[PDB]
This record gives C-alpha cells, sequence and structure tokens, in this order.
C-alpha cells in the first residue's frame, strides 16, 4: 500500500528499509513524493464449524 | 556547521551528509590541499 509518508527523506536519500534490509519507503522518480510502502493485508483463516 | 572556536576542534557530533558521488575512474595515491594566500616568499 503506497501511502503518503511522513518520513523526512533528506535530498540525498532515496529509500528507506526495515531491520530486514526490505524497504518501507521509496522516492518517487518524477517527483520528490516519499511514499511508505506497508504489506499487503494477510493472515491465516480458521474455520468455525 | 555553525562555530564560534578557532582551534581545538569542539566535541559533539555532526554528520556529513553527501554533497556529490563524482562518478570518476581515476587513480589517487598522493594528495595536495590548494589553499589561497593573504599576499598584501
Ligand atoms: C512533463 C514533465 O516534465 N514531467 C516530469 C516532471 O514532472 C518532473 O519534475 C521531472 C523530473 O524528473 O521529470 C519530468
Ligand atoms: C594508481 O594510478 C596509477 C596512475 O598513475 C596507475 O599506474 C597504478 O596502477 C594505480 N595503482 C592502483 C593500485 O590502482
Amino acid at each position: 500500500v503506497l501511502t503518503e509518508s511522513n518520513k523526512k527523506f533528506l535530498p540525498f536519500q532515496q529509500f528507506g528499509r526495515d531491520i530486514a534490509d526490505t524497504t518501507d519507503a521509496v522516492r518517487d522518480p518524477q517527483t520528490l513524493e516519499i511514499l511508505d510502502i506497508t504489506p499487503c493485508s494477510f493472515g491465516g483463516v480458521s474455520v468455525i464449524t | 556547521t555553525p562555530i564560534n572556536l578557532v582551534r581545538d576542534l569542539p566535541q559533539g557530533f555532526s554528520a556529513l551528509e553527501p554533497l556529490v558521488d563524482l562518478p570518476i575512474g581515476i587513480n589517487i595515491t598522493r594528495f595536495q590541499t590548494l589553499l589561497a594566500l593573504h599576499r598584501s616568499s
């Protein structure tokens, strides 16, 4: 999900990585908008019978 | 950074943000600063 980022990316910075080196924020190449990235919603499915 | 001291490099922390990558491919093994002079031997 490409939500509007609150991160204050410095002018030289492009990305932002997680503790596992997964990018959690990105810099749009065409505009200086900072976009933070959250994983697509997931979870287990359990059937109650 | 703003400094009001002329010697004894002040303590504390100050990061150096990258200012230019300069995609160059030379070898450098001898360095020499280029300093102006107050000419006014
Ligand atoms: C250093 O640069 C010189 C160029 O004068 C070159 O001849 C030499 O091979 C270079 N050395 C290394 C270790 O790259």
